[PDB]
Order: structure tokens, then sequence, then C-alpha cells
RNA sequence: GAAGCCAGAGGAAACUCUGGUGGAGGCUCGCAGCGGUUCUGACGUGCAAAUCGAUCGUCAAAUCUGAGCAUGGGGGCGAAA
RNA sequence: GGAGACGACGGCGGGGGCCCCGGGCAGAGUUCUCUUUUCUUCUUAACGGUCUAUCACCCUGGAAACAGUUUGUCUGGAGAUAGGGUUUAAUGGCCGGAAGAGCCCGACACUUCUGUCGGGUCCGGUGCGCUCUCGACGUCCCUUGAAAAUCCGCGGGAGGGAAUAAUUCUCACGCCAGGUCGUACUCAUAACCGCAGCAGGUCCCCAAGGUGAACAGCCUCUGGUUGAUAGAACAAUGUAGAUAAGGGAAGUCGGCAAAAUAGAUCCGUAACUUCGGGAAAAGGAUUGGCUCUAAGGGUUGGGCACGUGCGUGCGGUUAACAACCAACUUAGAACUGGUACGGACAGGGGGAAUCUGACUGUCUAAUUAAAACAUAGCAUUGCG
């Protein structure tokens, strides 16, 4: 008895590969008496024909390594293999840190809390490297606040 | 607050005394978990026997019927009776203990 | 002047709001045509007519 | 269990036959006979 | 396919020669009805609230146009 | 890490210094591809009338490649052997 | 006149698909113990409607205390900013198509013929990710990167046009027609070429998870294979892969071959030089696991007086505050195992000199890859 165009339809009719058919071997007679797709639909219906499951590939262990270098863990110089820009690019941090301090003049300007000079200025101390951060930036913001608050009381 | 209610009908088997109800209801009770923790039911979650063979499972929390169903396979699996017994959801919040298909041999 | 983030965003709600409006009131009109179908048959008719 | 190279097959897809059931059963202790499985048994 | 949202268009299209058949579709999980006619070139759906007018919109349709309640299985 | 650009410190200015930005090159390590350096290599009536293994050169271009088309023996084509 | 109709490379932004995370229904697996668990389905075409989407363009008005603004320094009295509009552009949202489909689960029926009926198919999040596509920029050229069929717009105003109504309307709907040829299968460790079912050769498209800088190597899912004569024994000599005390090139024509080095972070780096390089020169310190700490973000949101959610006239820059949301890097510290910590894999030995060709490149297919050839530069000769 052979059963490779009946496991070659039951592949088509299942949807899956052939590896993934199962043929009953009980009912090899009743299966090779099947030369056609509706036989081969009825035999899935009847059970004697049915498409195992797929092989498991869990990724909890990814999940858990991501949970693990979340909070800190396999950083360290001997789990380094790429160079400090290939892992994290210097471009990349430049162009983050220059829209965070431009979204963020552009939004004291439209509050109002610093005038337009003071926007051009600081836009171009940002471009010229001046701030490490948004948290400098607001620094630097305050203390310009106080000198220009100073020279208004002495004036 | 939001209440939901879940069946555990395993009547056929109970009658067939293959399935004890009260071992049921006393695993449930420790090891259904509520913020993580076993034995933390508190005023959340009451389980109980309306009789005829079934557990009755009232949840103010989001308790799951997957995990109701979880557990039972749990059961199943500790009463040696997982390769014989299957649970199958029937209605909305209602799971039926019942057996496989069996051939004559 | 230059207007704010809040401003902006208080105009996109309030064109949101206005295609919201024309949707039910389109929605209302079809609905008061289905309750007046048969005059709007006889009227269909009477052009045919 | 298998499970590095293949899944098992689902238990509902194969007919467990009645006598391995009313085997197993006998010996976790049920009276069989009582609850009549002959006439539960598909043919 | 299109849709027509006003009643008078949608009984003008079904007096339309060129009307072959319509078919109604109910929806009752969102609670609808949609009223499917078909021309030549265009299918034409109304969309409406299921409702007892709704219902009455049948006898106010032509009565020489087959019309015909879409089932819930689509038998090949 | 080339021009160009930003900031700070100087300098009468031209310019100088510092930190950034930028992303040039018949540049470079190197995967595929292309090539073919070495080995008392395999093979030597072979898998093969030139193949196999390791190693090696090159890898953004004077890079690799298909199809269509042109050049024909007193010839053609030739980064010329 | 436009379209057809056009180079290469670089980074940036938008969109689809894929990958990833969370919740939920259903099914499956695991269950000594643990695991509210691990895995699977949860989809939406062409064609249309509708609302939107960078560039650009228009209107008001007139900018130095110059302003706007990109990662990248461009733009503006040849009219910027601001405010309000118009438009190219969808693989964006919603709707029709269309749930009736497809998919998943369940309950009955069933010699076959055949099925029948139920329940669902939902809600979010993230990104220096991969891939395709679109857009705005930029760089390079002594290189400037097809044509034609075909389609459309305009200039012109020839004709043709009305109240016996006319219409020669690129609008909607309706009517009619669409011939011929190819279409199986292989595309290769057996469907092609090499005398063959030959370890050779032969042009492309799609391309999952983990480690990792990475379409490296190694392991896995989908999908494929399990095909290459077999059985037994374990002598010599081989081929291929290895280890070896002490010495450390004494070997050999010759350190041939092997060994040693190798990723990443940090300290440091000579002569010579065409000032660009040399350079990863050289020579050093370090690297696991666990528990922590610190730093680096996004969105939303201001008080009165009137008219009545918008308009004004004001008033204020401690929102320097709250609420919500989110991902990957970097630095610092304690504890702890150790013969090893780039624990496999992957992966420069280095240096002092001489000769030689400037360099990149090219050739003797099948014994020679080189000081050979070419090259830029330089010089000469002929030609109006």
């Amino acid at each position: 008895v052979n059963l490779r165009t009946q496991k070659r339809l039951a592949a088509s009719v299942l949807g899956c590969g052939e590896g993934k058919v199962w043929l009953d071997p009980n009912e090899v007679s009743e299966i090779s008496n099947a030369n056609s797709r509706q036989s081969i639909r009825k035999l899935v219906a009847d059970g004697l024909i049915i498409k195992k499951p797929v092989t498991m590939h869990s990724r909890s262990r990814a999940r858990e390594l991501n949970l693990a270098r979340r909070i800190g863990r396999h950083r360290g110089f001997g789990k380094r293999k790429g160079t400090a820009d290939a892992r994290m690019p210097q471009q990349v941090l430049w162009m983050r840190r220059q829209r965070v301090l431009r979204r963020l003049l552009v939004k004291y300007r439209a509050s109002g809390k610093i005038d337009k000079h003071l926007y051009h200025e600081l836009y171009h101390l940002a471009k010229g490297n001046t701030f490490k951060h948004k948290r400098a930036l607001v620094e630097h913001i305050h203390r310009a606040k106080a000198e220009k608050a100073r020279e208004r009381q002495i004036k | 607050k939001v209440t939901k209610k879940f069946i555990i009908n395993a009547s056929q088997p109970a009658s067939d005394k293959i399935f004890d109800v009260s071992a049921f209801e006393k695993f449930l009770n420790e090891r259904i978990k509520v913020d993580g923790r076993v034995g933390n039911l508190g005023d959340v979650i009451k389980i109980s026997q309306i009789g005829d063979g079934k557990v009755e499972i009232i949840a103010h929390n989001d308790l799951s019927g997957r995990y109701l169903k979880y557990l039972t396979k749990k059961f199943l699996k500790k009463m040696q009776l997982r390769d014989w017994l299957r649970v199958v959801a029937t209605s909305k919040g209602v799971y039926e203990l019942k057996f496989y298909n069996i051939v004559n041999d | 002047r230059r207007k704010t983030k809040a401003e902006r965003n208080r105009i996109k709600r309030r064109k949101e709001e206005e295609r919201k409006r024309k949707h039910e009131e389109a929605m209302k009109r079809k609905q008061q045509q289905l309750e007046q179908a048969k005059k709007i048959a006889a009227e269909v008719e009477e052009r045919e007519r | 269990k298998s499970l590095k190279n293949r899944a098992i097959i689902p238990r509902k897809a194969v007919k467990k036959p009645l006598s391995q059931l009313e085997d197993h059963l006998d010996q976790l202790g049920v009276d069989t006979e009582a609850i009549g499985l002959r006439a539960r048994a598909q043919t | 396919p299109q849709e027509v949202s006003d009643i008078k268009k949608f009984i003008e299209i079904c007096r339309r020669k060129d009307a072959s058949s319509a078919r109604i579709k109910k929806n009752p999980k969102t609670q609808q009805i949609k009223f499917k006619v078909r021309c030549q070139r265009f299918l034409y759906t109304l969309v409406l609230k299921d409702s007892d007018k709704a219902e009455k919109l049948k006898q106010s349709l032509p009565p020489n146009l087959q019309i015909k309640d879409v089932p819930k299985r689509n038998k090949r």
C-alpha cells in the first residue's frame, strides 16, 4: 500500500506541510481507497486524517533575558562585542538631544516664558553644544531670568 | 463593582464517583491566587457547591475562566484523570467535565 | 500673536466636533426620510408619470 | 513526551480504547459496572 | 460597489429598468439592516438602523423587483 | 574622519586655540559575490581533459553580472601575456 | 507646453508589511514540585465614496535689539516671522465591497449519498529593528546620467449654435463589441551544459526567532529532507582532526608547518613623512553572576470683565507645578563563584631594516600575479 498521493492531497487540503499530515496507520486500506480531494475531506471530517500541531518554539527565555537586561544585567565589558558607536551611535544621541532642546525652546517661546531674542541666542548655544540635556538648559534659562530680573531691579 | 459568575459542571463524573467535588472545592480554595498570593480570597472570590456535581465561583476581580480551566486540568493531572477527562467550555462561563470519545474494542 | 499648543489642540477638537455633528445630522436626515418613505415613493411615481 | 522534535497529538483527536479506560478506572477503584461504560463506548 | 445615503435616490435606483434583483442583509450584532440592489454596473447598498420603518421600506420598494433575505450561510 | 557649519576663549583685524557638528575618499577591517596567494595539502586510469580543503587578494569602485547588438582568419580583439 | 522621460551615493522624516510586548474569548500542551502558565486562530483584496496628510503657492502686513530654522546653515524688503487660506501627494482613518467570505471552537447526524445547527472572530502598546515605498534635503563629475509610440492641457477662433425651442455638454445612468498565440513540469548534488542521474558551471524575486556590531559562526520555528552500497573488526602505512614532561629552532637550503595574537572599555603610542599619514604602531590595565544607585524622555493642562463653546479688552511668566505614558543606552557601588569570565563560536602576532614598483587597478582560462602592463603627471612630433 502506497500513500504518497494521499499524503500530498491531505497536505493541500489541510493547508499544511506534508510533515504535519497524520494518516491513520490502522486504516491504510480505507485511506488508499481515497483518490480525490472530496474523499480526503471526508476522511479529515471522519478523523482518519488530522493535522499535527506545530513544534514548540517558546519565547519565555528571551522575555526573561529582556527583563534582566532592562533591570541592568548582562551589560558588562565582558558582554560588549561591538564598539560603543556600533551599540549606540553618537549621531543618534546628538539628534535626540538637539530635538529635545529645540522642542523645549519652542515650548518656552510659545508659552511666553522666554522672549524671541533669548530664544534665538539659546538656540545657537544649543547648536554650539553648550547644554548637556534639558535640565542644563532649564537651569541656564533660570539663571538668565535671575540676571535679567536683577538688572531690572538695579535699573 | 463588577461581578462575574463561573460554573464548573462535573456532574457526570461526580455521579460516576470518579471526580470528587468536595476535594476539587478544597483544591480551588487552596490554589486560587489573588494578587499573586494563594490563600488570599478574602471578600473577592467565593467558591461554593450549588449541588448536582457543580462548583460555583463568584469573582469581583478580573478572574478568568481560562485560569479556572488551568486549575481544573491541574486537579485532573493530580487525580490521574487528565488522559480520560476533558474540560470543555459549553456556555459563557460554563466549563463541563466529560469523557473523551471512547471506542469499543 | 503666535498661538500656543493648547490653542492649536482646541482648534483641532473643534474641527473634530464639527465633523461629528455633521455626521449625526446626516444620519438624522436619512432617518427622517425613512419615516417619510411612502410619500417619497409617491412623488417618484408621480414624476415618472 | 518528545517535545523537542514534535508536538504531542491532542487527546481529543485519538479515540481512547474502552478496555484501557475500564482498566484505569478499575485501578483507581471505581466500580465501572454500576455506571455502564459499555453503553457509553461508540462503535 | 456604491453606498446610497438618500432614500429617494434608493427608490429611483430600485425603479430603474436594469435593477435585476435586491437582497436584505441583517446584522443584529451592530443592529443594522442593509438593502442591496443589483444593477448593471454597480451594486448599491443603503445602510439603515434595524427598525420597523426599515422593515416597511420593503413595501415601498417596487413589487416587480425580486427581493430576497440573505441566509446565514452562503452555500455554493 | 576631508570640506562646509555652530559655540566658547583670544587677537585692531587677518587669523589662532578648544569643544562639537558634518560625513568626503579609485581610504580601511570584514560577510555575500568576484578572484586565485600559499601548502613536501587531497586527488593523479580523479567527483573533475584543471575538481576538493584550508589559507589568501578585493569588497562602493578602473566592482560583479544578464539579455540585445557590433568586430571574422592576409582578419578581429588585446591595461601587450 | 506638459507627461511618457530617466545617474550614483549619504543621512533624515512619513506609510504598508514583518518582527516584538500587554489584555481578552476559544482550543492544545506541561503539571513530583513550580508555572493566573507555554503555544495556536483573532484576517479584510481590487474598485469606489468621504475626511485628512511634507513641498509649494495665495492674502494681510512690513522685519536690526535681525529673525525663522535642519541631525546636516539655509531662508527672508525679489517681502521673512506671525496669523489666515489654496493645493501635488495614501500603501492613513471611516464607510460601501463585507461577513454572506476565510479562520477558530463546540453539539448532533452519518453504510455511503451526504452534512446540519450553534458560539466567536475583540481591545491596545512599542522602535537608531528588518524590508519595500514615498518625500524634502545634500554630495560627486574635464562623467551631467535614452528614444519613440501614446495621452493631456493651453494659445487661436474656424465652424456650429435657442425659444417651430435648441444643444456638436470631456456629467450621471443605460445599449453593443473585444480575434490570434504561449500557459503542464524542472530550473538543478537526477528534468540545462559538461559523452552520465558528473562534488564543476549556469541570470533573478520573497527571507522568521536567539546570541551578537552584524543576511559572521552556532542553536531553533515554518517548509523540506533523512538521498547519496551495506555488515563486522580496529594490524601496519596513510588521509583528516588533536594532546604531550623538560629544553625552546639545537631541526631545515630556508621557522615550511604548527603554536602564539585576536572582540570590547580604558591608559598610552617612536622614527620617518608628500603633514594627509605612520597608528589597531609599540607597551600596559580590565571583562562572569547577582543586588542596587544615578543620568539621559513624550503627551496633556493656567486667571478675570463682558457678549455668548468661541470673540475681545486685560492681567502673568515658579507650569521651576501636577496627571498620565514610555524605551534603550551609559556611568558608579556593594555582594558573590572561580583552575577558565570576548569561558563555545567568532577573532591582528608584533618589531628593526634592505631591495623593489609611486599608489587603486590589469594579464599569460589549464605550470610563471611579478621590478611585467596600465595609470595620473611630464616631454616631443604632425595637422587650419
